[PDB]
């Protein structure tokens, strides 16, 4: 630091000295503004108008340029004064971030201060290569059963989220950023801890808000960042907000550290896309979209990566959103995302209403990463989960009509609606891995195929309680070695049995 | 202790952040009363210009 | 225990940063003085137990 | 060299003016005064000493009037023994971090293609240790294979699994293209093929390298590369591949993964170059575009290339125009389905779908030929009894068509069998399968001789005796 | 309709030969010695 009147005001009078391109805006519409001169502009450099009002430039045509507008068109008038600037679109990066919610360039919304951030970032840039990457070993807790279990994330993984409508789409994503709370309360290991970022495209304030709302409620905001470009927002800013989420996060992957990004309503880059390209005449595909929507979602997408020993040994883990209508996956934006993920995590209302919240339908759900991103206890336990699933679902449908079956079918049955009643969750209600393992421990070893299935959702809840007040020890020696060994093994299924003595149920 | 000297560091940045904000608005006032109050600066600066 | 033994000790200010850092050097110095005071006695009662 | 000046830039598309000596198409021109290297190729003549251009890079930084320099030929790549064990750009730059190529000589990527009279030789067997590979859709030794299938079936993983069983037991060299697929799944291959002998990289203490043996070249076009790259890419590999056939005379093996991003690669430009769209939305130079491509992979007299592509087939739609097009250039085609994955039977093939030029009784004998046809006949009776099975059930059958139902099943189940790549999946080990015993074993299977044997002891079998060891083993768990 | 038929099918066919299955693996080693251990 430094002091007034000695030193500050010496230094602006050092600075005040000086003195001895710009163009004019030619046409203005739809948030749009084409401009005749600035034969000295970068291709996607950032541009200054005589109102304070920002933009873009895209089209260095031949006769003018073509700039996207950070706002409404009311200030232009078709013959104001524009600046360049020569800086191409970044913006800040840091822990100063953490906490705050912003626009898609940065400027805070909140209403609680500025942007502490001395580093800045550029939006567009190219990912890192095939040297400087390593393979997928660590897994991302995202708090759900059926996830941890069935469709592991590992750190390092871009894993979409594909549903209709109301689904559990923000929910699973909001669960698995309050799982890590706990996972950053218990250490100071920043290599440890998970930073997250959660950008909203398309999203109403209201929804925003209440998003917000709910982590303050629960304290998920101090490894939180929020980026929203919503409705009102322009298309230009809706169409950048994921780039720059990306850019704020490979800060955190380069510098050693881990994170996960969190894209909500993904298809309205791609609309806002299509609009920009449809306002500054460009020609279209297929569905009206361009032919550049690869190429859109590639550079994004690619920006997710685990780093070597040599970078730091980062993170940045990609959960992307999309919204299909009546189901349907063979459209556009969906295949291309499909061919351009390492997973996919469908959801269905068919599902949802049945009763299966979250509603993940396990067969088309996948994971190529998979057991490589989790841990051996849950390997264990996993397996023989998804075996018997695949059973249940091959043959409940055939079981449905009344007939009567063998021991061994009914048996198959029995397990597959125990595991069924088993991966239900309420919302905004995750679990820690040791949790997770027990339970299912509990479900696959046949401590709930006799039980009632309407029971199995006080059965879940008074096993929990009871193993984190009599048994900690089972569930804090699971998390350490991150094994079941025979002493581990033979403590659970004791503490299992002194429960079901202790307990009854309607079987 | 921590947290004392981050509060009290923002609260001299913020101190001396202000400090500067209300020196220049009150230098920018003064300015334009003079220039309008006084002739001699419009030929001073018609001069400044010229033989800038 | 386990918590207070892991990390050992990384917070171990230093006081070289702030005293720059900061113009006003006047409560600083006695916020110092206490801070050396109480870490005195602290080690002093960890050497006596 | 002339000179020339950036006139418009609009994506992927740079127009540039000359004063004097337009360039040719297909030429390369050098961006000056950029921060990294900048590689355009021409695509058009406009008029006026115009041309229009693809960037290989990102045309992120770029301004008007910025100076150009024309090369007088095309894109040409470094070739020889040198490209050999290390990893190249399409501008043959590589990307590897560990030296510069010390090439002797350079080929244009874009070539002609050899003429009907340089005729292809006999149609050589293919050995890949894969059962239904081996049987219903024999791979030929000089011509082309094709993996169709969408996303989630096993395609890399195939590929992977044939490198394993062809790649190091060829004599001659191989050469891999990743057409936009993932950077992870390069990074995999690359540090698989180090494992296995591959490649052989050696360092050295003055800093340099090795890579004396290492019999496979490597080539990317990643999708965090943009078009112009992603579409060029191929054909570098290609004429990387065929300075190995023409000149040393070698044997050589190309694999190529997502190849449909060359076809996606044309379309994401070819409306900002001026041309009006076909049908759903791929380009017109669709057909022309890939056989000037597929007829530079074919063998001669002087060398040959088994080439091996994988096709994206999105929305497992096989009437797409990009496939349509593409079953015709090829010898050897194997389809995969999800309707087969989801019932865990890997390699997910589909035999009614897989064909194959080979598969004919002069070729293989009349005991390969009857007994694939055989098999087809079988699967296709089981499925014409599906919807019999899914209304009546079985308890309407006779027991002829119990005992078609029953041996089509375990033929299912014995096609499927584990993969090496694929244990970090299952965790078994792998296994390969020589062609007389999966002729034996097929002909013993319709013949009759195990059908009590039970049907899961059939899956997940690589030969009849493990059939029957698993078999013993069930039973003896059974009691 | 089509994934109702389809996975009725399929689990029809799983029982029906799971029992075959388990008969024909009770009835295994008596028939063919020559691959029971039991004798070797
Ligand atoms: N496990 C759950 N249990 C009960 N209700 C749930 C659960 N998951 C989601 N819901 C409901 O799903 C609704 C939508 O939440 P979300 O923010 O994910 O919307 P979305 O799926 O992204 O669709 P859109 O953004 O178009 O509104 C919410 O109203 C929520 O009540
Ligand atoms: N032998 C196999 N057994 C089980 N699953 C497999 C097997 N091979 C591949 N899979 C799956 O195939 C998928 C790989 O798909 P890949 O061919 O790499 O790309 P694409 O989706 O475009 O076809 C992985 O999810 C992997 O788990």
């Amino acid at each position: 630091a430094k002091i007034s009147p000695s030193e500050m005001s010496r230094l602006l009078e050092e600075r005040i000295a000086g003195w001895k391109e710009v163009g004019r805006v030619v046409s203005v519409g739809d948030g749009i503004a084409r401009l005749f001169g600035l034969e000295g502009v970068q291709a996607g450099e950032l541009v200054e108008f005589q109102n304070g009002m920002t933009g873009m430039a895209l089209n260095l045509e031949t006769d003018n340029v073509g700039v996207v507008i950070f706002g409404d068109d009311r200030s232009v008038l078709e013959g104001d004064s524009v600046k360049r600037t020569g800086r191409i679109v970044d913006v800040p990066i840091g822990p100063g971030l953490l906490g705050r919610v912003v626009d898609a360039l940065g400027n805070p919304i909140d209403g609680k201060g500025p942007i502490p951030a001395k580093e800045r970032r550029r939006v567009e840039l190219k990912a890192p290569g095939i040297i400087p990457r390593k393979s997928v070993h660590e897994p991302m807790m995202t708090g759900l059963k059926c996830v941890d279990a069935l469709v592991p994330v590992g750190r390092g993984q871009r894993e979409l989220i594909i549903g209709d409508r109301q689904t559990g789409k923000t929910a699973v994503a909001v669960d698995a950023i309050i799982n890590q709370k706990e996972i950053n309360d218990s250490t100071d290991d920043e290599s440890k801890k998970l930073y997250c970022i959660y950008v909203a495209v398309g999203q109403k304030r209201s929804t925003v808000a209440q998003i917000v709302k709910a982590l303050e409620q629960r304290d998920a905001m101090k490894y939180t960042t929020v980026v929203a470009a919503t409705a009102s927002e322009a298309a230009p800013l809706q169409f950048l907000a994921p780039y720059s989420g990306c850019a704020m996060g490979e800060w955190f992957r380069d510098s050693g550290r881990h994170c996960v990004i969190i894209y909500d309503d993904l298809s309205k880059q791609a609309t806002a896309y299509r609009q920009m390209s449809l306002l500054l005449r460009r020609p279209p595909g297929r569905e009206a979209y361009p032919g550049d929507v690869f190429y859109l979602h590639s550079r994004l997408l690619e920006r997710a990566a685990k780093m070597g020993d040599k970078s730091g040994g980062g993170s940045l883990t990609a959960l992307p959103v999309i919204e299909t209508q009546a189901g349907d996956v063979s459209a556009y934006i969906p295949t291309n995302v499909i061919s351009i993920t390492d997973g996919q995590i469908f959801l269905e209302t068919e599902l949802f209403y049945k009763g299966i919240r979250p509603a993940i339908n396990v067969g088309l759900s996948v994971s190529r990463v998979g057991s490589a991103a989790q841990v051996k206890a849950m390997k264990q336990v996993a397996g023989t989960m998804k075996l018997e699933l695949a059973q249940y679902r091959e043959v409940a449908a055939f079981a449905q009509f009344g007939s009567d079956l063998d021991a061994s079918t009914r048996q198959l049955l029995t397990r597959g609606t125990a595991l069924t009643e088993l991966l239900k969750q309420r919302q905004y209600s995750p679990m820690k891995n040791s949790v997770q393992v027990c339970v299912l421990y509990c479900g696959v070893k046949g401590y709930l195929d006799p039980l009632d299935p309407k029971e199995i959702s006080r059965f879940e809840s008074l096993f929990i309680d009871y193993i984190n007040a009599n048994h900690q020890d089972i569930l804090k020696t699971i998390e350490t070695e991150k094994e079941l060994s025979e002493k581990t093994e033979a403590k659970l299924r004791a503490a299992v049995d002194e429960f079901v003595a202790m307990n009854e149920f309607k079987k | 202790l921590v947290e004392k000297l981050n509060g009290i560091q923002q609260a001299e940045k913020l101190i001396q952040g202000s400090l500067q904000d209300v020196m220049i608005r009150e230098i920018v006032s003064s300015f334009k009363d003079l220039y309008k109050s006084r002739p001699e600066l419009h030929d001073a600066a018609m001069q400044s210009a010229i033989q800038g | 225990i386990e918590r207070q033994s892991t990390p050992g000790k990384p917070q171990q200010i230093d006081w070289a940063k702030w005293e720059s850092q900061i113009a006003h050097k006047d409560i600083l110095n006695c916020l110092k003085t206490f801070y050396t005071n109480q870490v005195q006695i602290l080690d002093r009662a960890l050497g006596a137990l | 060299t002339n000179h020339g000046r950036i006139t418009q830039v609009i994506g992927a598309v740079v127009d540039v003016h000359f004063d004097e000596q337009l360039p040719p198409i297909l030429n390369s021109l050098e961006v000056q005064g950029h921060t990294n290297r900048l590689v355009l190729e021409v695509a058009q003549h406009l008029g006026e000493n115009t041309v229009r251009t693809i960037a290989m890079d990102a045309t992120e930084g770029l301004v008007r009037g910025q100076k150009v320099v024309d090369t007088g030929a095309p894109i040409q790549v470094p070739v020889g023994v040198e490209t050999l064990g290390r990893i190249m750009n399409v501008i043959g730059e590589p990307v590897d971090e560990c030296g510069p190529v010390p090439a002797k000589k350079t080929y244009s990527i874009h070539r002609a293609a050899p003429l009907f009279a340089d005729q292809s030789t006999e149609p050589g067997l293919l050995q890949t240790g894969i059962k239904v590979v081996d049987l219903l859709a024999p791979y030929a030794k000089g011509g082309k294979i094709g993996l169709f299938g969408g996303a989630g079936v096993g395609k890399t993983v195939l590929i992977m699994e044939l490198i394993n069983n062809v790649a190091n037991k060829h004599g001659g060299f191989s050469v891999f293209a990743g057409v936009g697929e993932r950077t992870r799944e390069g990074n995999d291959l690359y540090h698989e093929m180090m494992t296995t002998g591959v490649i052989k990289r050696k360092k050295l203490e003055d800093g340099k390298f090795d890579f004396t043996g290492s019999k496979a070249a490597l080539v990317y076009g990643q999708m965090n590369e943009p078009p112009g790259a992603r579409a060029r890419v191929a054909l570098t590999a290609l004429s990387v591949a065929e300075y190995f056939r023409d000149e040393q005379g070698q044997d050589v093996l190309l694999f190529i993964d997502n190849i449909y991003r060359f076809t996606q690669a044309g379309s994401e430009v070819s409306a900002l170059l001026g041309r009006i769209p076909s049908a759903v939305g791929y380009q017109p130079t669709l057909a022309t575009d890939l056989g000037q491509l597929q007829e530079r992979i074919t063998t001669t007299k002087k060398g040959s290339i088994t080439s091996v592509q994988a096709v994206y087939v999105p929305a497992d739609d096989l009437t797409d125009p990009a496939p349509a097009t593409t079953f015709a250039h090829l010898d050897a085609t194997t389809v995969l389905s999800r309707q087969i994955a989801e019932l865990g039977i890997y390699p997910a093939v589909d035999p009614l779908d897989s064909t194959s030029r080979m598969l004919a009784p002069e070729i293989v004998g009349q005991e390969h030929y009857d007994t694939a046809r055989a098999t087809q006949k079988l699967l296709q009776d089981y499925k014409s009894l599906q919807d019999i099975i899914a209304i009546l059930g079985m308890d309407e059958l006779s027991e002829e068509d119990k005992l078609v139902v029953s041996r089509a099943r375990k033929i299912q189940r014995f096609l499927s069998q584990p993969f090496t790549v694929a244990e970090v999946f299952t965790g078994k080990p792998g296994r390969f399968v020589e062609l007389p015993e999966t002729i034996k074993s097929a002909q013993t299977i319709l013949r009759g001789e195990c059908d009590d044997l039970p049907e899961m002891a059939f899956y997940m079998c690589g030969g009849l005796e493990e059939v029957r060891s698993k078999a013993v083993k069930m039973a003896q768990e059974a009691a | 309709s089509v994934k109702f038929m389809d996975q009725k099918r399929s689990g029809e066919e799983t029982v029906y030969f799971k029992k075959e299955d388990e008969a024909l693996l009770r009835n295994l080693l008596a028939n063919h010695p020559e691959y029971d251990p039991k004798y070797s």
